[PDB]
């Protein structure tokens, strides 16, 4: 009746289906009744302001919970013995038993332990006291504060952006560009020189003395003399010990390399130089579109004028395209986003930047899971939205016979050798793995087909790695890439050469086989998202699927045909293979590293190239704390992981209920149930208000797809951080 | 040294303002 | 221990007749199709009975009186 | 399940509120409003 | 009554070579790649292939001397092959040191580590299925004797062959034959059933019990006389039984007593083997012969005596049934399906009877020590009667599509059942919904409290107890009936219900068998999966017919969907039961092997303390979905997994194999071919640009063979995995 | 030196450590001792057993480019003669039956032709019998 | 006679015969050359 008041169709469904769909179609504003373009970006404006506030109340909560109930003043004294706290525990149901087990970490009261890595963040960027982490806090709810006033503010009349406003790309590039990354890299190597640097060499800067206390004896002179190198001078020694002048410097921008040898972290001089030179790198890029004085480019200009011979029009007309399609820049943000996720944690975990995180073995893991599994999400919806695009705000007439035409004109050719890639990794992937199988299972190890990963290896020994004897660029000492001077080399070359550390880890027949199962797992994600954005628009079976949508209802008399085969439905079967590859990426990264950490790395060189190995070794080998966590003899601090490890077995198989059955049975039980209340005395009484119905077909999907993620991601970060827990600390 | 109970209070008190806030912008919003 | 039997005897002789004039008696009054299929040489004798009435009859009052005999035979009054 | 930390009795009231009066009037608000008209 | 046709069917090989000939589209060739899959599904279904009921009986009648001819071929391999490949006369002199093999593989591509050493210098793969066992029981000495029977079976399974060939191209009976029901269970019930166990009980007397009674004294497989000799010379049978001097004179005389001494009511095992007594497995199959025999006699075929079924179901009606049975005679005789639904409830349900009672009292020597033989025995035999129940539940919903005709069923017991069909699964419906509550919220809330630190909290024996009383009390009376309520029987019937400890070769063979709080839960967790099973497979049949989806017999048993009404068809709750079934059956299983592992197998000290195989972990471990992952499938998985490099790896494989493909099946379960049509449209476009494209158009399966692929994986993948794991578990056990 | 973190079968302390205890494959009680000698000329990482190289190298051409070259043409020749009898039998009365009850006759035609395919498949490419026109479909 | 040799030419018989061959070549050539990981 009134809710959803957006969809008058919905609110008319006598059926609880209103209620469901009511709520999943609640921000897809386009398809509002009565929607207006410029009314659509203004309201999704106000809602981008609402994201920033919640951001910034997550990170005011994270930073008070910390300086109120952690023991980050106890443990930057020791951070390698002492585990950080992430808040206190108050919860009546606990047992006698759960109170001492989670009364650990020298706290007084039962606590959890912080897998964050926001302790290290703190201490790394010169945070010392609990209460500059409530100043923090409390900076952090006045600025969600002024973000929300200007959501508010920006809803009304007079502040409405006018439509034009929120096309301008050229101004938005320019200010975002130079603004947005460039003046905030700069501000943050500010930070880094007036107070990270000094804090880590014992040095008190804060508010309070800030302007008194320059970050160089030097000051600005040879700033603006050009005499630069005087800040780079006397850089911190090698016997320098984090958080005191034992061994400090003075120099605030460096290119020393490597790593902090105490810390085991980047050096803070060179972070301080490397976002000082992207700042100057972004500020410049930020000058090139033409906005109000008639120098720079004009982006359509560019478009426009990149054609040749062999893709028809070329890049023609695409300005128009990306500027008016909201879901065609969305796809662009998500799939550049995915990639820069990965990017993050493929790069922090092998040059860490926070000091003593390195052997917090359980944070690093869990970072890399939490970014990785984040970046998965941001690609499967990439596709997600781009297909959104086809369905939606593609123009055929518009852009015709340009390259986004031209990919749809040869789509069987690229789904085709897409399926076949798929099929030629799958088939000799699995295929060495079994041979390795079975040969081991006969006790003949010795005829298993294991290949050298040659080529990333000679990858290694390009960047300065000696072990291959490649002896080719940075491995050749005469190499002409070698005798530059640079300066950075002498303690890049040792990091890499280690052995102690992440850096180019050493690979071997075993990372050869899981690397190309991570091919078949991207390759078969993308196959099945770019099969379903090609075919959107239409296939033979369904040649007029545009104008049905992007999610269209498969269960109408006479419509038998055109189930499974929306754009939808491709993201639907996407989701599994893409928490499929991310379950054999994020095996593979911990069960090497639990080696490495360890120090056997030879169990994962030598029992990874059999999948019994994985099996036994891996999984079986590492649930034996876990599922110990609470048993007939008492419980430990892994209670928790145990409960929680079980939880996610059974919101999984739960999953399994919507994904296999299918509406028909579950409406007919329904109908008996509600046989049975009519005829229940004094409880027929009571009548509802929408008639009970079974999920619809892409709701049971959908609402499947959630119990199958939510017990997925459970279940691994359950095992993940108790497995790695429990073996260190 | 750790926070005092009036910085706890004063806290929960700041974080009215945000509460009060994100009220008027989610009913804005609904509008 | 073992429940006892009787070793042959005029006695035994007499309960399985007995047994079998009951069940006799008891088809003749309960049997609804007698007279059908293969008839017997003379059925006056055998109260209008066919083959098939006098085989039931007959195999019925041994089942009869072997439990009756058993029976008789594990509680000694026989 | 005592608290060192400040202010230790707060737990002993938001948790409360966020668990049961939380909860439930939003439901209740929400069940009313999805059920008016 | 016998009335047959002559040479109704030529015998030619026309048809052979023209696949699909049996129905009239698939007889027209295939167009896609549809054709070939419906040509295997529809090539069993006969009623489908012809109206007439006499010809649907005579392809029946083969069909089934077909089927006959398979078992009896594969009878005489397990023979032959332990008469040529098999260990057995090795292990007929030591069965305490040695253990069963019949099976040896070739050495190729190192595969000959799969013939471990079973003891005596004999390598081959251990064998789990029991013949050994039976083999001894039944007093084979000699691989000739094997070699034989294996030949016997060849020859029967030759005459099968030409029996149904025989009954159908050239002697078919009439369909009056067929249903003469009442001569079919005279027949079958003292002729195959009474004959078959009076044929059984002379050869336990005259060849089993002698020949084991020398073995179980010590006496060398060698110098135990032929079964024959027995036979020509009396006197040799007077030396064991001295009863048999007085020859038959007793048995027609009525003194039985006398034959006492080989037709006992001892109960309880034999001390030497662990095993019943072959004199009371004789005793048994000789009362059992008796009861049948008579059982035949009592239907009506051709001399007025007997009943008449129809008069007897037309009989039993009462005040709140209407007509009550009359009509059930006409579906009965005239409905093949209907048939098939009974049998195969039954059957199902029998198997599931003879794993639970083979396993408490074991009839084989030596069966009860060997842990992977009991163990293999009842799992295989659990999911034969799961299959077969199903089945029921399939058969049952075609007969109502089919052939239940409603106008012909007027107020009677089955036309009243499907009026108050809704009454029927609504409080079918809340009996699950108590029972899961109440059953697995118990495991659900054992496992918050001592995630919690509150053991004292939990449902436990040490703790808040849950005491099957009446399952104590039914124990009590059976340990109680020798000489109170059953005088003359010796022993219990099982030691499973209470009594002494039966050990052989330092092993438990049989021990009482405790019920606490931990057997109080799982027992209520079977009755919770098996009432869910039921209620899908029962609703299957009730709503076949009709409601959401009015006339849907028009539809047929198998249909997508109707016009959500997908999921609706009779067999669309054949393919939900194959889960449940799978998910209440793998309890069991499980049940069972960490029940006996943990309070009944072990090892006996000479001085009488039982040393358990899991040291009586069940009790306090079994309350926890948490104990079950960490003390039953994570501790017990350590052999199947660390099995690489030993005789045991081919159960690693498996047990990986298993694994994936459960895994791959969920690509059917999840997915429809709405999306695969689509791909192969594309990867056709690539075969056409070749020139390669194929004439039978390749099609995305079906949506309901889709779902039958799914389960069907499902299930293959599920059960080899525990296949594999409870027989590497239980051959490295004892 | 390529491969230094690599050693000669026959230099690595495991692998002749492991060598002499190399199980017999077959019936052949010598087929474990000629493994151990046969593999001796691999290289070897640390638990001694042989590793393959593919990066290209003519010294490990029997590691991966001779087993492709075999497969290759084994390949083509099922994939070639395959594709032969389909296009023959298209030009029959009633294709779709010859491909489920199989004309023997043609089959082993076809099949027994499939040696010279890497030629064939040349002459049909310069002659477009390979490859149909984008428009011809 | 034609019908017996139509039957032995359907798809099933004709592909089971082929692997049945294929895989008496692979065994036989790995019973007298086995454990060949690489071309000498
Ligand atoms: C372990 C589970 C599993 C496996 C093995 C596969 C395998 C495959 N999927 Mg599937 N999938 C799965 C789960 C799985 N899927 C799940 C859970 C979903 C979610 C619904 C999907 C959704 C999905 C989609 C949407 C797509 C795939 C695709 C593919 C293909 C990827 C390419 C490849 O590996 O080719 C190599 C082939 C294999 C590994 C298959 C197994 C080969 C066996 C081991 C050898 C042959 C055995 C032989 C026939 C014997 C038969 C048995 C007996 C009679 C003798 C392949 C057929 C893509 C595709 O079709 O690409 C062309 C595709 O589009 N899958
Ligand atoms: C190893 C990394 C992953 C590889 C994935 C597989 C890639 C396979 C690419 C096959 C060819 C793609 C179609 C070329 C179609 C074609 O003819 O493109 C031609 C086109 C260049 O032609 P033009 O001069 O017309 O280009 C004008 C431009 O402004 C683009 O419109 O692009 C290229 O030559 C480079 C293509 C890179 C693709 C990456
Ligand atoms: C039993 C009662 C019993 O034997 O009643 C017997 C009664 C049959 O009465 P009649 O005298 O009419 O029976 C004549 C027979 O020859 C059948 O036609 O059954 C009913 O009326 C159905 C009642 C179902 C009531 C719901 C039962 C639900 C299951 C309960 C399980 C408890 C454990
Ligand atoms: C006038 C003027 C000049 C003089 C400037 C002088 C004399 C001082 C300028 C000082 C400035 C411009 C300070 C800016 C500080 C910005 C901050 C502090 C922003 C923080 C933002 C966030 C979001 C923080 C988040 C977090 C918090 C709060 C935590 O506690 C934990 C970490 C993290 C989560 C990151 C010169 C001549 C030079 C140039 C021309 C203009
Ligand atoms: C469907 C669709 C869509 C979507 C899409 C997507 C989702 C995509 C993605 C994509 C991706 C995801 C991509 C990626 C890429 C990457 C790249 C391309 C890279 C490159 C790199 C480089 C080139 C490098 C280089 C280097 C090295 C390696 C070393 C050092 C040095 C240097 C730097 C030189 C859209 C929305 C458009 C719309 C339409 C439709
Ligand atoms: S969803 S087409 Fe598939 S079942 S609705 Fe019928
Ligand atoms: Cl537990």
């Amino acid at each position: 009746t009134k809710f959803p008041k957006f969809s008058q169709d919905l609110a008319q469904d006598p059926t609880t289906r209103r209620i469901w769909y009511g709520i999943a179609t609640a921000h897809d504003f386009e398809t509002h009744d009565g929607m207006t373009e410029e009314n659509l970006y203004q309201k999704i404006f106000a809602s981008h302001f609402g994201h920033i506030a919640i951001i910034f109340l997550w990170t005011s909560g994270t930073l008070f919970h910390v300086a109120w109930q952690g023991n980050f003043e106890q443990w930057i004294k020791d951070p390698l013995n002492i585990r950080p706290i992430a808040h206190a525990i108050w919860d009546p149901h606990f047992g006698e038993g759960a109170v001492n087990a989670f009364t650990q970490a020298g706290a007084s009261n039962p606590v959890n332990i912080a897998y964050s890595g926001v302790y290290h963040w703190f201490y790394t960027i010169g945070m010392t006291t609990n209460q500059e982490l409530y100043s923090g806090a409390v900076f952090l709810l006045v600025l969600a504060s002024l973000f929300l006033f200007a959501g508010w503010l920006h809803l009304q009349p007079k502040f409405r952006p006018s439509l034009a406003w929120f096309k301008n790309a050229e101004s938005r590039l320019n200010h975002h560009l130079a603004g947005l990354f460039g003046v905030s890299s700069l501000a943050w190597a500010g930070h880094l020189v007036h107070v990270a640097i000094p804090e880590a060499r014992g040095q008190h800067v804060g508010w309070d003395n800030f302007l008194s206390t320059p970050p160089h004896p030097a000051g600005l002179m040879p700033f603006f003399t050009g005499n630069w190198g005087v800040y780079a001078a006397d850089p911190d020694t090698a016997g320098h010990i984090f958080g005191t002048s034992e061994g400090a410097g003075t120099a605030i921008l460096t290119f020393l390399g490597g790593f902090h040898p105490q810390t085991e972290s980047l050096w803070l001089t060179d972070i301080a130089h490397h976002h000082l030179a992207i700042a100057v790198i972004f500020i410049i890029a930020g000058h090139m579109y033409r906005t109000n004085w008639g120098i720079g480019h004009s982006i359509k200009e560019i478009l426009n004028a990149h054609k040749g011979p062999l893709t028809g029009a070329g890049h023609t007309n695409l300005y128009d395209t990306i500027n008016n399609s909201l879901h065609f820049q969305l796809g662009l943000a998500l799939a550049s986003l995915g990639v820069i996720t990965s990017l993050v944690a493929q790069h922090m975990y092998s040059l860490p930047s926070y000091a003593f995180i390195a052997q917090d073995h359980t944070t690093q893991a869990a970072l890399y899971t939490h970014h990785q599994y984040i970046a998965g999400f941001l690609m499967v919806g990439a596709f997600a939205h781009g297909a959104i695009f086809f369905v939606r705000d593609y123009d055929p007439v518009a852009n015709k016979d340009n390259v986004l035409a031209r990919m749809l004109e040869h789509k069987e050719a690229l789904i085709s050798h897409l399926s076949w890639v798929s099929l030629f990794l799958g088939f000799h992937t699995l295929g060495l793995y079994v041979h390795n199988d079975v040969v081991v299972a006969f006790g003949t190890p010795e005829k298993q087909i294991l290949i050298e990963p040659v080529f990333a290896q000679w990858i290694q020994a390009t960047s300065g790695k000696a072990l291959y004897g490649f002896d080719v660029l940075l491995s050749n000492p005469d190499s002409i890439a070698s005798t530059t001077g640079a300066a950075w080399l002498p303690g890049w070359l040792d990091a890499i050469n280690s052995g102690t550390n992440s850096l180019f880890l050493t690979i071997g027949p075993g990372d050869f086989l899981v690397h190309h199962a991570i091919a078949l797992g991207l390759h078969t994600t993308a196959l099945i998202l770019i099969k379903g954005a090609l075919d959107a628009r239409g296939s033979k079976l369904m040649p007029d699927k545009k104008d049905f949508g992007y999610s269209f209802p498969c269960d109408g008399p006479g419509r038998g045909g055109t189930c499974d085969i929306s754009a939808w439905d491709a993201f639907y079967l996407a989701m599994f293979w893409m928490l499929n590859t991310l379950g054999w990426l994020t095996f593979y990264w911990h069960w090497k590293h639990l080696g490495v950490w360890s120090g056997n790395v030879a169990q994962f060189n030598e029992n990874s190239t059999y999948l019994m190995g994985w099996f036994r070794d891996y999984l079986w080998a590492n649930s034996a704390q876990l599922i110990n966590g609470y048993n007939p003899y008492g419980v430990n601090n892994l209670s928790v992981w145990a409960w929680m490890f079980l939880f996610g077995h059974l919101v999984w198989a739960t999953g399994f209920m919507f994904l296999i059955s299918w509406r028909g049975y579950w409406q007919e039980l329904i109908e008996t149930i509600v046989w049975a209340h009519e005829r229940t005395p004094l409880a027929n009484l009571v009548r509802w208000k929408d008639k009970p119905v079974a999920l619809s077909i892409v709701q049971a999907r959908l609402v499947g797809l959630a119990h199958f993620t939510v017990g997925y991601v459970l279940t691994y970060a359950a095992f993940l951080i108790a497995s790695t827990a429990g073996k260190f600390g | 040294m750790a926070l005092s109970d009036t910085q706890i209070l004063a806290a929960l008190v700041v974080a009215l303002l945000p509460a009060f806030l994100a009220f008027r912008l989610s009913t804005e919003l609904y509008k | 221990a073992v429940p006892a039997t009787l070793s042959w005897s005029p006695k035994v002789a007499g309960v399985m007749i007995a047994c079998n004039i009951l069940a006799i008696a008891f088809g003749k009054l309960t049997i609804k199709q007698q007279n059908v299929g293969t008839p017997m040489p003379s059925s006056n004798f055998f109260g209008g009975f066919g083959l098939g009435a006098v085989l039931g009859t007959a195999s019925f009052g041994h089942i009869l009186g072997a439990g009756v005999i058993l029976g008789l035979a594990n509680m000694g009054v026989l | 399940m005592d608290g060192s930390y400040a202010a230790s009795y707060l737990p002993w009231i938001l948790i409360p509120m966020v668990g049961w009066l939380f909860p439930a009037v939003t439901m209740g608000l929400l069940f009313i409003h999805i059920e008016s008209e | 009554k016998v009335s047959v046709d002559n040479n109704p069917v030529p015998t030619s090989f026309e048809k052979w070579g023209k696949p699909g000939h049996f129905d009239r589209t698939l007889a027209r060739g295939p167009k896609t790649t549809t054709w070939i899959w419906n040509l295997h599904a529809n090539a069993h279904d006969f009623d489908s292939q012809t109206s007439d009921l006499e010809d649907v009986s005579r392809k029946i009648f083969s069909a089934h001397f077909g089927h006959l001819a398979v078992v009896f071929v594969w009878l005489s391999g397990m023979y032959f092959h332990g008469a040529k490949f098999s260990n057995y006369e090795g292990w007929l002199a030591d069965p305490t040191h040695i253990k069963p093999s019949a099976q040896v593989v070739w050495p190729i591509v190192g595969q000959g580590i799969l013939n471990g050493d079973v003891g005596g210098g004999f390598h081959g793969i251990q064998i789990t299925s029991g013949l050994f066992y039976l083999w001894r029981a039944s007093g084979f000495t000699d691989s000739y004797q094997l070699y034989c029977t294996a030949i016997g079976g060849l020859v029967m399974a030759a005459l099968m062959l030409f029996a149904g060939w025989f009954h159908y191209h050239v002697k078919a009976p009439k369909l009056e034959w067929f249903q003469n029901v009442e001569s079919m269970m005279n027949h079958h019930l003292a002729g195959l059933l009474g004959l078959g166990s009076l044929g059984w009980a002379g050869h336990q007397i005259h060849v089993s019990m002698p020949i084991n009674k020398l073995l179980d004294a010590g006496v060398a497989p060698k110098d135990i006389p032929l079964p024959h000799e027995f036979i020509l010379e009396p006197s040799k049978m007077a030396e064991l039984y001295p009863s048999f001097a007085q020859g038959l004179t007793p048995f027609f005389t009525l003194n039985w007593g006398v034959y006492s001494d080989f037709l006992t009511f001892k109960g309880g095992l034999n001390p030497v083997t662990g095993g019943l007594w072959l004199s009371d497995t004789a005793h048994h199959h000789l009362a059992i012969a008796v009861l049948f025999i008579i059982a035949g006699h009592m239907y009506r075929t051709n001399w007025g005596i007997g009943h008449s079924m129809k008069e007897i179901l037309e009989a039993h009606k009462g005040p709140f049934t209407g007509e009550g049975h009359k009509g059930l005679y006409e579906i009965l005789t005239t409905s093949w399906h209907a048939q098939l639904a009974i049998n195969l409830a039954l059957l199902g349900s029998l198997t599931i009877i003879v794993a639970q009672h083979m396993y408490a009292m074991p009839p084989y020597p030596y069966q009860a020590i060997d842990y992977a033989t009991q163990l293999s025995l009842f799992t295989h035999h659990m999911w034969i009667g799961g299959f077969l129940i199903v089945g029921a539940g399939a058969h049952g919903a075609i007969f109502m599509v089919r052939d239940y005709d409603p106008a012909k069923n007027v107020n009677n017991l089955l036309d009243r059942m499907l009026r108050h069909r809704d009454a029927i699964i609504s409080h079918l419906n809340w009996v699950c919904i108590f029972l899961g509550f109440h059953s697995f919220g118990l495991y659900i809330h054992n496992d918050t409290m001592r995630a919690l630190g509150r053991p004292q909290d939990m449902f436990s024996d040490t703790a808040i107890q849950l005491q099957p009383i009446f399952a104590q009390w039914v124990q009590h009376l059976h340990t109680l009936a020798p000489g109170a309520t059953a005088p003359n029987a010796l022993a219990t019937a099982s030691y499973a219900f209470g009594g002494e400890t039966i050990a052989v070769a330092g092993k438990v063979a049989m021990m009482p068998i405790t019920l606490g709080t931990a057997d109080f839960m799982v027992h209520h967790i079977h009755a919770f999966t098996i009432h869910v099973t039921a209620l899908i497979l029962l609703k299957g049949v009730l709503y076949a017919r009709s409601s959401l989806v009015p006339d849907k017999a028009n539809l047929g048993f198998r249909f997508p969907c109707d016009g959500g009404t997908c999921q609706v068809s009779g067999w669309d709750h054949v393919f939900l039961g194959l889960f449940w079934m799978y998910n209440s059956l793998s309890i069991v299983i499980f049940h069972f092997s960490w029940k006996m592992q943990s309070d009944v197998w072990g090892t006996v000290s000479p001085d009488g303390s039982v040393t358990h195989v899991t040291l009586g972990n069940f009790a306090q471990s079994a309350i926890t979905i948490n104990g079950w992952l960490r003390d039953f499938l994570w501790a017990q998985a350590a052999n199947v997994i660390n099995s690489y490099g030993s005789a045991l790896s081919a159960y690693g494989i498996m047990f990986l194999a298993g694994h994936f493909v459960f895994a791959f099946s969920l690509m059917f379960l999840f997915s429809g071919r709405g999306y695969w049509q689509e791909l192969i449209e594309s990867i056709v476009w690539a075969h056409n640009k070749l020139n390669v494209a194929p004439a039978i158009q390749p099609r995305a399966l079906s949506i309901i063979q889709g779902r039958a692929v799914g389960v069907a994986h499902y299930l293959l993948g599920g059960i080899v995995t525990t296949w594999a794991f409870f027989l590497a578990r239980s051959l490295s056990i004892g | 030196d390529d491969f230094a973190n690599l050693t000669p079968c026959s230099e690595n302390p495991a692998y002749l450590a492991k060598s002499k205890n190399f199980l017999n494959t077959t019936n052949d009680p010598n087929s474990g001792k000629i493994r151990a000698e046969r593999y001796a000329s691999a290289l070897c990482g640390p638990e001694g057993y042989p590793h393959l190289i593919v990066d290209g190298r003519f010294t490990h051409a029997g590691d991966f480019l001779i087993p492709s070259i075999l497969f290759l043409y084994i390949a083509g020749w099922i994939g070639w003669v395959g594709r032969s009898y389909l296009i023959e039998i298209r030009e029959s009365k009633n294709p779709e039956m010859q491909e489920v009850v199989i004309n023997v006759p043609l089959a082993i035609k076809k099949m027994l032709g499939g040696f010279l395919w890497p030629l064939a498949a040349v002459g049909e490419y310069t002659s477009g019998k390979l490859v149909m026109k984008d428009s011809e479909i | 006679m034609d019908g017996l040799k139509s039957f032995l030419s359907t798809a099933p018989v004709m592909i089971m015969a082929l692997l049945t061959f294929t895989a008496g070549i692979l065994i036989e050539f790995n019973r007298f050359y086995p454990d060949l990981l690489f071309h000498p």
